[PDB]
C-alpha cells in the first residue's frame, strides 16, 4: 500500500538522473514525474510521454539549456517547441 | 402541545434554550450534592485558624487538630 | 496530489512547537533546572522571596536540611 | 516589566513595518438599527460585568444566593433581550 | 411534459420523530457537515491542472490559431489574389493590393491582415480558392507593441514557411472533412 | 438616499454594470442600472455586413451561449430563404444546443456562488466546461466563438471521435452535478441568501416580458423548444423543469434541472442521429464543397459569389426566436433582395430581466441585490448589444 | 485515479458517492487522436439526373 | 563578487523575481475575454500556482487584463481604475476587441484599442484569445518584468 | 534570555502566519481540483516571502480624502494586538503568564474592532464607511456570545488564568462536557476573525471595505494580523476546549498536541471558507442574537449550577 507509493516516489526521484539531474528538473520543469524519451529535436528539447496519466498530462516537453543562443534554463517560454513537434505536444496528432 | 411540536422541529433552539434555563433552576434544587458545594467551600480553609484560649471550660474544641475533637472533612473525603 | 500541501503544513507546523518548547526550556535554564516558581498569590512571592534571602540572591538556589 | 518589554517589541516590529512599507517604495449613513445595536451591546457587555466575577463568587459560602442572585441577573436581562425581539428591534 | 422543482406533494404532518430528525438538523449542522465532506473528498483528487509551458492543453486539427500564408511544395506561394479573402473577412482585416508580376504571373504586391482587427473567424480559410491563406495551429503570438500584431506578406510568408510541415499535417487530417 | 453606483470594475458587476443604487441605509430603495457599457453598435455594423459575414457577431451578443444564438440567426435567414437544414444538420444543432444550455447553466449557477461566496463549486465545473469547449474546437476549431452554426446546414461534418467523447462527457457529467448539488442546494446559508428573495408573481413575470427561467420559475410553463418546436425539438423527449413559488431558489433549482434535462436530450440526439449532409444542398444558399469548386466550374462560381457577394435572401421580414439558454433569443430580420440585411433587432433576453430587477429587488438589501442580477443570467453582450 | 485504495475509499465516503466510477480527469477513454480518414456522404441533388434546380 | 554593480544587479534581480512571482491581476470583465481567463483561473490552467490572484480590488492589482471591447462608455472609467492602481502596475491588453478594435473597430460605440486609454504592456491576439494564449501573455509579462533593471538604472543615473 | 523568548515567540508566529497564507491557497486549490502555488520554489514554500515583497515595495497610497494617521495606526494596532494576544498562552508553560489571562484575551481581541473603525473613517469614500460600520457591529455581536461562552467555561475551569486548563483538562478535554459551547466558540471564531461563512466585514462581492483604500505595507499588515488571528482563536480552541495531554516530566508533547490540534482546527477554518457561501448581513446577526445568544445565556446558567448542585464548585488556584 503506502510503500508503493514511496517505492514509485523514489523511482521518479532517482530517476532523473543524479540529485543534479533532479534539481535541474525540481526547479525550472517544477515536476518529478519520469516518463518515455519520445525524442530529442535539433534544438535541444526533450519531449516525454505517460500514457498512464491523465490525457492533460501525458505528454511533456522538457526544454532546453540554450536555445538560439539565449539562454533557456529558467527563461523558458511555450514557443521553445519547434512546429514539427508543437502537434504531438498538443495533442493534435497522436504521433511522434 | 402541537405548537410545542412544531416548535422541537421549527425554532428548535429557543425550545432548548428554555429547556436548558429551566433544568438549571430545578436540578439545583433538587440534588443530593447541592449542600456539598456550600460545605466543601466553606471548609477549604484559607485564613489561618486563630486558636482560642483555654479557660478549660470547653470540652467542644480540641486542645490539638489531631484529637478526636472538632470538625471534620471525612464528608470531603469518600465524597 | 494533496501531499503538495505538506511541506508548508510541516513548516507551520515546526513553527509552531518551537515557541512552546522554546518557553519552556528558557525557563528550565534561567531558574536553575526547576520550573519559574508561579507567584500567583502573594503567599508565593513571600515564599520566593524569603528563598532568595535564604541564599545568593536568585530563589532558585536551594538550601537543604544541610544548612 | 515584562510584559512592558514584550509589547514594545510588538509595537517596535508593526512600526518597522508601516515604515519600511512607506520607505521602501522609493456623508450621513445612519440606521438607528446600528446606533440600536451599539447600545443593546453595552448593556450586554455591562452585564458580563456583573457576570464576569461569577468564578471568583462560586468559592462564596453562601451559595445559595449566589446562584438565585446568577439566575436572577441572567433571566431578567433575557427578557430585555424578549422585549427586544419582540419590539421592532433586532428585526433590523 | 412538465416538472415540478420546489414544489411540496403534500403536508408531512411532524411527528416527534420526524420533529427531532429536523431539530437535529438545524442544532447540529448536520446538512453543513454534509458540505464538507464533499470538499474533503475532492481534496484527495488528483488536480487537473496542467504544467502549461512543460505540457500543453490538447487542440485537435481544425484549431485556427494564427494566420499564415501557404507556398507550393515548389517554392511559389501559393496566394494568386483573387481577393475574395478580403471580400468575405468580417473584420475588414485582409488588405490585399496587386499587380502583374514580372513573370507575368498573378501575385500580391501587399498583403496585410491586422490581426487586432481580426476575430479569427476562418472564413479565409474556407473562401481561399488555392487555400493559400490558412489558419496555423500557433496561438502564441503575444507582442510587446501594437505595430508588431499588424502583419504584412513577408511575416505571414514567414509564419507559412515555419509552421508549414504542421499546417500541412493539419490540412491533410481535416481536407476530407471539407 | 445615499447614492451608490455599483462600478463596472466591482467582480459583481459581470464587468460593465453602473446600478446607481439609493441605499434607504443598507437597505435599497430604488435601482437605476445604467447599462450601454458594453454597446457595440452590433446592429448597426450587421446591415454593412453580407448574411455569413454577421453571422460571427452572434456568437458575440450572449458570449456564454455561442451556439444556441447562432442557430436563432441560421434559422431566420434560412426561413427567409424558405430552405430547410439537411436532418443530420439539425440532429448536430440540437446537439450542440444543448451542450451550450449546459455550458450556460454551468456558468449561471456557478459563477450566481462566485457573488455570493461560495468558490469551490465554479472550479469543479470549469474544468468540466473546458471539457466541453475541447467539443467545440474539436468541430469547428474555436474553443467559443465557433462560427459552427451557418445559416443553412452547419459548417463541417462532426470530427469521426466527437459522439463517443460527448458519451463519456455525458455519462459521467450528472455526478458532477450531483456534486455542487451537494455543496450548494440545501446550504442553509444558500437557502437563506436564496429563498424568498425576487419573489416575481406570473402575470407581472408575463407583463415585464421575462420569458425564461425567470418565467417558468413562477410556475407559467412555457418553453419554446417545446410549444413552438424549432429545428427537431418535436424529435426528442424532455420534461421542462416548471418551479413553483419564484424565489432565487426555485428559479437556481430549475436551472439545475435543466442541465439534468439537457443531458436527457444529449443521450437521445448522439443514440439517434441520421447518416446524412450536413449542410443544404442548394448551392446558391451554402458554399459548395472543397474537392467540388476545384473540379467543377459550376461550383467554382458558386464559390466566387457566394462568398464574394452573398446568398441575397428573397425581400421580406421575420421573427425567429429559439429558446437560448437565458431565455427567448429573437431576430427580427428585415431583408431587401440585398445580399446583406437591412434591420437585425436582437431581442435579447436580458433586456427584459434587467428591467425588472427594480420591480424584483423591493425591500431589499446591498447583498439581495447582487442576488437578484446573479438569478436574471445576465450576460451584458446580449443587453448592450 | 493512481490513488491507493484507502483514499479512494475515504474519497467514495466523504463524498458520498462512488467518485472512482465517473472520474473527471481523463484517460485512455477519449478518442484517440488520428482517428480514421472520413468518407462523408453526399447529400441529395447528386443525381446527374431529374436534378432541375427549377425544382429545387 | 565584489562591485557596486554586481550588488545593484542581485538586488534588483530580487526586486524583479518579487513583482514576477506574484503578480496580482485585475479583470475589468469586459465582454467574453473576461470567460477566455475565468477559464485560466479554472483547473486546467491553474494561474495561482504561477502566482496570478483570481480576484484582486484595483488598489491591491500589480496586473490590468483589458478583456473585451472598451466602449466610449467604459473609457472614462477604465482609466480611472488604471489611474487608481498602484504604482508598479501593468497592463495586459487580452482580445482582438480589446488590442486595436477587432470586429466593432468600426463601430461609433467602440474605442479602436485599449492602448488609446491605458498605456499596454503585452497584447495577447485572438478572438476569444485562448487560455493558454492568455497564460502565455502573462507569462510574457513576467519575461518583461525580469528584464527591467529599475535598480542598475539609478544607479549609473 | 526573555528576549531571546521574545523572539521565539513572535518570529515563529509570524513565520507560521506567513505560511498559513500558503497553506490556504493549496488545501483550498485540492478541493477545487487544482495543484495551488507549487511553481516559485519547491512546492510553493517560497511563495509567502514572495509576494510580502512585492506588497512592500507597491507605492503605498494615500488617497487624497484620508486622514494620514488614524489609517497608519490602524494597521499598527491590528498586527501589535494580535501578535501581542500569544504573550500570554500555555504552551504548557506561557511567556508572561498573567493571573487574569482569558481576559486580556477578550480585552485585546476587543480593541482590534477598533482599528476596522479607524480605518473606515480614515478612507473618506463610501464603500469604506459602510463596510466600517457593519464590520464593527459584527466583531461587537460576536463579542458578547464570545464572551458569555468563555464565562460559563471559566466557572468550570475555577480561574480567568490560561494556566488553570492544563490542570483542569488532565482527565478529559473540555469538549465533551460543553460541547455545545465549543460549537458555538467555533463558529464565534468564524466571526472574529472575518473568515468565510462570515465575511461579510469585507465582503468581495458585496464592496470589494476594509481595505478598499488599503494597499501595499498597510494591506499586509492587517493582512499578517489576520492570519495570526486565524491561528490564535484556533489555539485558544485548542487549550481550553481540546486540552493537550500533559506530562509534567516532558512538556513538549504538550506543545506536539498543541501543534496537531492546532494546525487541524486550522485547517478547519480553511475548509469551512472553500465550503460555504457567505451569510447575509442580518443573517448574521441573526444567528448570534437570535440563535446563539439565548442558547450560551441559558447555558451560562447551567454552567453556574452544575457546579453548585454536583457539588462540583472548581478549586480556586
Ligand atoms: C506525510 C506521510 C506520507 C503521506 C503520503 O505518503 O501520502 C501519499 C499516500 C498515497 O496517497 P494517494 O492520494 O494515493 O497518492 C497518489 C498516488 O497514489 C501516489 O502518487 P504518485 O503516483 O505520484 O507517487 C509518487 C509520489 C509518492 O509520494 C508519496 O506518496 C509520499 C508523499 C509524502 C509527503 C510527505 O512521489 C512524487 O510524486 C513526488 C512528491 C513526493 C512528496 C512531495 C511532498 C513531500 C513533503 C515533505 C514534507 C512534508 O497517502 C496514503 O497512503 C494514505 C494517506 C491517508 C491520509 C489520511
Ligand atoms: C482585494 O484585496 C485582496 C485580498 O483581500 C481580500 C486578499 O486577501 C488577496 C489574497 C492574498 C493572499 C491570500 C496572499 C497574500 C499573503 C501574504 C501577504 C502573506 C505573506 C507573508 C508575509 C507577510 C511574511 C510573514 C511576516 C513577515 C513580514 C516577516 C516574518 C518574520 C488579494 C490578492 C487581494 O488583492
Ligand atoms: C527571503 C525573501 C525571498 C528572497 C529570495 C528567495 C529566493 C528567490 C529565488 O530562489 O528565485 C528563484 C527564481 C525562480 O524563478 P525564475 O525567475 O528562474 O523563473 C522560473 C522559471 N520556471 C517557470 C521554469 C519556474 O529564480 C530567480 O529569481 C533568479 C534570481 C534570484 C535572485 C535572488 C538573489 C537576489
Ligand atoms: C477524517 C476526516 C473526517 C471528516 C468528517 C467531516 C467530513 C465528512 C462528512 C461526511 C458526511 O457527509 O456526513 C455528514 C453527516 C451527513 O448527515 P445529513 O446532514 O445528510 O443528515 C443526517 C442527520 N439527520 C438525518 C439527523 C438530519 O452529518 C452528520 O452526520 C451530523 C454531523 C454533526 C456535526 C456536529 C458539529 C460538529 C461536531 C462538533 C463537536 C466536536 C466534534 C469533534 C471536533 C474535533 C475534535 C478533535
Ligand atoms: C436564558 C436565555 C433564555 C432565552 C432568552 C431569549 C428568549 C427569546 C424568546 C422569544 C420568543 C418569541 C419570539 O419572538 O420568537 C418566536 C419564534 C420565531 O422567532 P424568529 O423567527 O427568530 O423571529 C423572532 C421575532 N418574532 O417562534 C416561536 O414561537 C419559538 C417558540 C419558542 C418556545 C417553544 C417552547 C419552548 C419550551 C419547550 C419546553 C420543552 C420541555 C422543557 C422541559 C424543561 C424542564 C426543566
Ligand atoms: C497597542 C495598544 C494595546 C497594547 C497591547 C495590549 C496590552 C494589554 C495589557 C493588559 C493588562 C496586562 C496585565 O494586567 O498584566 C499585568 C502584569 C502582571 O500582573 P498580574 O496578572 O496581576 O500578575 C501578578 C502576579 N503574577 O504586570 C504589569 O503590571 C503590566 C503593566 C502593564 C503592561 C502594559 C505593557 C505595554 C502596553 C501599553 C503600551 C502603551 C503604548 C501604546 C499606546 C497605544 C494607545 C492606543
Ligand atoms: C443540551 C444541549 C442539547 C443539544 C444542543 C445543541 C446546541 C448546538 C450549538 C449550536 C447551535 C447553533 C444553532 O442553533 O443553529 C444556528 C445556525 C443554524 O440555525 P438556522 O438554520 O439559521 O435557524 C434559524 C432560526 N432563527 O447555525 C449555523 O448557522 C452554523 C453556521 C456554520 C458556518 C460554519 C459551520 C462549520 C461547521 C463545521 C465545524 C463545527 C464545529 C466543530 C469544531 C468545534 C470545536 C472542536
Ligand atoms: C457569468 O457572468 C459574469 C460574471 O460574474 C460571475 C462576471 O464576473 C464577468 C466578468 C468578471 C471578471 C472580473 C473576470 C462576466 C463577463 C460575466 O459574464
Ligand atoms: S483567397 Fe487565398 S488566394 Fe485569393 S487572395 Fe486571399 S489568399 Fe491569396
Ligand atoms: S475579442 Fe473576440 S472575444 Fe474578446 S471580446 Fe472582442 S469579440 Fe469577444
Amino acid at each position: 500500500e503506502l510503500v508503493e507509493v514511496l517505492k514509485r516516489g523514489v523511482q521518479q526521484v532517482t530517476g532523473h538522473g543524479g540529485l543534479r539531474g533532479l534539481l535541474r528538473v525540481f526547479f525550472r520543469a517544477n515536476d518529478i514525474r519520469i516518463g518515455t524519451l519520445v525524442g530529442e529535436d535539433k534544438y535541444g528539447n526533450k519531449y516525454y510521454e505517460d500514457n498512464k496519466q491523465f490525457f492533460g498530462r501525458h505528454r511533456w516537453v522538457i526544454y532546453t539549456t540554450e536555445m538560439n543562443g539565449k539562454n533557456t534554463f529558467w527563461d523558458v517560454d511555450g514557443s521553445m517547441v519547434p512546429p514539427e513537434w508543437h502537434r504531438w505536444l498538443h495533442c493534435m496528432t497522436d504521433d511522434p | 402541545s402541537a405548537f410545542l411540536k412544531n416548535a422541537w422541529a421549527k425554532e428548535p433552539v429557543l425550545v432548548v434554550s428554555f429547556s436548558v434555563w429551566g433544568l438549571a433552576i430545578i436540578m439545583p434544587m433538587i440534588s443530593p450534592y447541592t449542600k456539598y458545594a456550600s460545605m466543601i467551600n466553606k471548609a477549604t480553609p484559607y485564613n489561618y485558624p486563630v486558636p482560642v484560649r483555654d479557660d478549660g471550660n470547653m470540652p467542644d474544641v480540641p486542645s490539638h487538630p489531631q484529637d478526636p475533637l472538632g470538625p471534620s472533612l471525612d464528608w470531603l473525603k469518600n465524597l | 496530489m494533496w501531499f503538495e500541501i505538506l511541506p508548508g503544513l510541516a513548516i507551520m507546523g515546526v513553527c509552531l512547537v518551537i515557541p512552546g518548547v522554546s518557553t519552556a526550556y528558557i525557563h528550565k535554564f534561567t531558574n536553575g533546572g526547576k520550573e519559574k516558581r508561579v507567584a500567583r498569590v502573594q503567599y508565593q512571592w513571600y515564599l520566593m522571596e524569603r528563598d532568595r534571602r535564604i541564599s545568593g540572591v536568585n530563589r532558585y538556589y536551594v538550601s537543604k536540611g544541610l544548612e | 516589566m515584562n510584559l512592558y518589554t514584550v509589547i514594545f517589541i510588538n509595537i517596535l516590529l508593526s512600526l518597522t513595518l508601516i515604515l519600511v512599507a512607506f520607505w521602501l517604495p522609493q456623508r450621513l449613513p445612519f440606521s438607528m438599527k446600528f446606533f440600536l445595536v451599539a447600545i443593546t451591546f453595552l448593556l450586554f457587555d455591562l452585564e458580563i460585568a456583573l457576570l464576569l466575577p461569577l468564578p471568583w463568587a462560586i468559592q462564596t459560602i453562601k451559595t445559595s444566593t449566589m446562584m438565585i442572585m446568577a439566575f436572577i441577573l441572567v433571566t431578567i436581562l433575557s427578557l430585555g433581550l424578549a422585549y427586544e425581539w419582540t419590539q421592532k428591534g433586532l428585526e433590523w | 411534459t412538465y416538472k415540478y422543482v420546489n414544489k411540496k406533494e403534500q403536508e408531512s404532518e411532524v411527528d416527534m420523530k420526524s420533529a427531532t430528525d429536523n431539530a437535529a438538523r438545524i442544532l447540529m449542522w448536520t446538512e453543513l457537515i454534509r458540505g464538507l465532506g464533499m470538499t474533503l473528498s475532492y481534496l484527495f483528487r488528483e488536480p487537473a491542472t496542467i504544467n502549461y509551458p512543460f505540457e500543453k492543453g490538447p487542440l485537435s486539427p481544425r484549431f485556427r490559431g494564427e494566420h499564415a500564408l501557404r507556398r507550393y511544395p515548389s517554392g511559389e506561394e501559393r496566394c494568386i489574389a483573387c481577393k475574395l479573402c478580403e471580400a468575405i473577412c468580417p473584420a475588414q482585416a485582409i488588405t490585399i493590393e496587386a499587380e502583374p508580376r514580372a513573370d507575368g504571373s498573378r501575385r500580391t504586391t501587399r498583403y496585410d491582415i491586422d490581426m487586432t482587427k481580426c476575430i479569427y473567424c476562418g472564413f479565409c480559410q474556407e473562401a481561399c480558392p488555392v487555400d493559400a491563406i490558412v489558419e496555423g495551429p500557433n496561438f502564441e503570438f503575444s507582442t510587446e507593441t501594437h505595430e508588431e500584431l499588424l502583419y504584412n506578406k513577408e511575416k505571414l510568408l514567414n509564419n507559412g514557411d515555419k509552421w508549414e510541415a504542421e499546417i500541412a499535417a493539419n490540412i491533410q487530417a481535416d481536407y476530407l472533412y471539407r | 438616499n445615499m447614492t451608490l453606483n455599483f462600478g463596472p470594475q466591482h467582480p459583481a458587476a459581470h464587468g460593465v454594470l453602473r446600478l446607481v443604487l439609493e441605499l434607504s441605509g443598507e437597505m435599497v430603495r430604488k435601482c437605476d442600472p445604467h447599462i450601454g457599457l458594453l454597446h457595440r453598435g452590433t446592429e448597426k455594423l450587421i446591415e454593412y455586413k453580407t448574411y455569413l459575414q454577421a453571422l460571427p457577431y452572434f456568437d458575440r451578443l450572449d458570449y456564454v451561449s455561442m451556439m444556441c444564438n447562432e442557430q436563432a440567426y441560421s434559422i431566420a435567414v434560412e426561413k427567409l430563404l424558405n430552405i430547410q437544414p439537411p436532418p443530420r444538420a439539425q440532429w448536430i444543432r440540437v446537439l450542440f444546443g444543448e451542450i451550450t444550455r449546459i455550458l450556460n447553466h454551468i456558468m449561471a449557477v456557478t459563477t450566481h456562488a462566485l457573488d455570493i461566496g461560495a468558490m469551490t463549486p465554479f472550479f469543479w465545473m470549469f474544468e468540466e466546461r473546458e471539457k466541453m469547449f475541447e467539443f467545440y474546437e474539436r468541430v469547428s476549431g474555436a474553443r467559443m466563438h465557433a462560427a459552427y452554426i451557418r445559416p443553412g446546414g452547419v459548417h463541417q461534418d462532426l470530427p469521426l471521435g466527437l459522439l463517443d467523447d460527448i458519451y463519456e462527457f455525458s455519462k459521467n457529467f450528472s455526478l458532477r452535478i450531483d456534486e455542487v448539488e451537494e455543496m450548494l442546494t440545501n446550504n442553509r446559508i444558500w437557502r437563506n441568501r436564496t429563498v424568498d428573495i425576487g419573489v416575481v408573481t406570473a402575470e407581472d413575470a408575463l407583463n415585464y416580458g421575462f420569458s425564461g427561467v425567470m418565467l417558468r420559475g413562477s410556475g407559467i410553463q412555457w418553453d419554446l423548444r417545446k410549444t413552438q418546436p424549432y429545428d427537431v425539438y418535436d424529435q426528442v423527449e424532455f420534461d421542462v423543469p416548471i418551479g413553483s413559488r419564484g424565489d432565487c431558489y426555485d428559479r437556481y433549482l430549475c436551472r439545475v434541472e435543466e442541465m439534468r434535462q439537457s443531458l436527457r436530450i444529449i443521450e437521445q440526439c448522439l443514440n439517434k442521429m441520421p447518416p446524412g449532409e450536413i449542410k443544404v444542398d442548394d448551392a446558391k444558399v451554402s458554399p459548395p464543397k472543397r474537392a467540388e469548386m476545384k473540379t467543377s466550374m459550376e461550383s467554382l462560381i458558386h464559390h466566387f459569389k457566394l462568398y464574394t457577394e452573398g446568398y441575397q435572401v428573397p425581400p421580406g421580414a421575420t421573427y425567429t426566436a429559439i429558446e437560448a439558454p437565458k431565455g427567448e433569443f429573437g431576430v427580427y430580420l428585415v431583408s431587401d433582395g440585398s445580399s446583406r440585411p437591412y434591420r437585425c433587432k436582437i431581442k435579447a433576453p436580458g433586456f427584459a430581466h434587467l428591467a425588472g430587477l427594480d420591480k424584483m429587488s423591493k425591500g431589499h438589501m446591498l447583498a439581495d441585490v447582487v442576488a437578484i442580477i446573479g438569478t436574471q443570467d445576465i450576460v451584458f453582450g446580449e443587453i448592450d448589444r | 485515479a493512481s490513488a491507493t485504495r484507502v483514499i479512494q475509499k475515504l474519497r467514495n465516503w466523504a463524498s458520498g458517492q462512488d467518485l472512482q466510477a465517473k472520474l473527471q480527469l481523463r484517460y485512455q477513454e477519449i478518442a484517440k487522436r488520428t482517428q480514421p480518414p472520413p468518407k462523408l456522404p453526399v447529400g441529395p441533388s447528386h443525381k446527374l439526373s431529374n436534378n432541375y434546380y427549377c425544382t429545387r | 563578487r565584489s562591485r557596486a554593480e554586481y550588488v545593484v544587479t542581485k538586488l534588483d534581480d530580487l526586486i524583479n523575481w518579487a513583482r514576477r512571482s506574484s503578480l496580482w491581476p485585475m479583470t475589468f470583465g469586459l465582454a467574453c475575454c473576461a470567460v477566455e481567463m475565468m477559464h485560466m483561473a479554472a483547473p486546467r490552467y491553474d494561474m495561482d500556482r504561477f502566482g496570478v490572484v483570481f480576484r484582486a480590488s484595483p488598489r491591491q492589482a500589480d496586473v490590468m487584463i483589458v478583456a473585451g471591447t472598451l466602449t466610449n462608455k467604459m473609457a472614462p472609467a477604465l482609466r480611472k481604475v488604471y489611474d487608481q492602481m498602484p504604482e508598479p502596475r501593468y497592463v495586459v491588453s487580452m482580445g482582438s476587441c480589446a488590442n486595436g478594435g477587432g470586429y466593432y473597430h468600426y463601430s461609433y460605440s467602440v474605442v479602436r484599442g485599449c492602448d488609446r486609454i491605458v498605456p499596454v504592456d503585452i497584447y495577447v491576439p485572438g478572438c476569444p484569445p485562448t487560455a493558454e494564449a492568455l497564460l502565455y501573455g502573462i507569462l510574457q509579462l513576467q519575461r518583461k518584468i525580469k528584464r527591467e533593471q529599475k535598480l542598475k538604472i539609478w544607479y549609473r543615473r | 534570555m526573555f528576549f531571546i523568548n521574545i523572539l521565539t515567540l513572535l518570529v515563529p508566529i509570524l513565520i507560521a502566519m506567513a505560511f498559513l497564507t500558503l497553506v490556504e491557497r493549496k488545501i483550498l486549490g485540492y478541493m477545487q481540483l487544482r495543484k495551488g502555488p507549487n511553481i516559485v520554489g519547491p512546492y510553493g514554500i517560497l511563495q509567502p516571502f514572495a509576494d510580502a515583497m512585492k506588497l512592500f515595495m507597491k507605492e503605498p497610497m494615500r488617497p487624497l480624502t484620508t486622514s494620514m494617521s488614524l489609517f497608519i495606526i490602524a494597521p499598527t494596532l491590528s498586527l501589535t494586538l494580535a501578535l501581542s494576544l500569544w504573550v500570554p498562552l500555555p504552551m504548557p508553560h506561557p511567556l508572561i503568564n498573567l493571573n487574569l489571562g482569558i481576559l486580556f484575551i477578550l480585552a485585546t481581541s476587543s480593541l482590534s474592532v477598533y482599528s476596522i473603525l479607524w480605518s473606515g473613517w480614515a478612507s473618506n469614500s463610501k464603500y469604506s464607511l459602510f463596510g466600517a460600520l457593519r464590520a464593527v457591529a459584527q466583531t461587537i455581536s460576536y463579542e458578547v456570545t464570545m464572551a458569555i461562552i468563555l464565562l460559563s467555561v471559566l466557572l468550570m475551569n475555577g480561574s480567568y488564568s490560561l494556566q488553570t486548563l492544563i490542570t483542569t483538562q488532565e482527565h478529559m478535554w473540555l469538549l465533551l462536557p460543553a460541547w455545545p459551547m465549543a460549537m458555538m466558540w467555533f463558529i464565534s471564531t468564524l466571526a472574529e476573525t472575518n473568515r468565510a461563512p462570515f465575511d461579510l466585514t469585507e465582503g468581495e462581492s458585496e464592496l470589494v471595505g476594509f481595505n478598499v483604500e488599503y494597499a501595499a505595507g498597510p494591506f499586509a499588515l492587517f493582512f499578517m494580523a489576520e492570519y495570526t488571528n486565524i491561528i490564535l482563536m484556533n489555539a485558544l480552541t485548542t487549550i481550553i476546549f481540546l486540552g493537550p495531554l500533559y506530562y509534567i516530566n516532558l512538556p513538549e508533547l504538550y506543545s506536539t498536541n498543541f501543534m496537531m490540534e492546532a494546525l487541524l482546527l486550522s485547517s478547519t477554518f480553511l475548509w469551512i471558507r472553500a465550503s460555504y457561501p457567505r451569510f447575509r448581513y442580518d443573517q448574521l446577526m441573526h444567528l448570534l442574537w437570535k440563535n446563539f445568544l439565548p442558547l450560551t445565556l441559558a447555558l451560562c446558567m447551567w454552567h453556574i449550577s452544575l457546579p453548585i448542585f454536583t457539588a462540583g464548585v472548581p478549586p480556586y488556584m
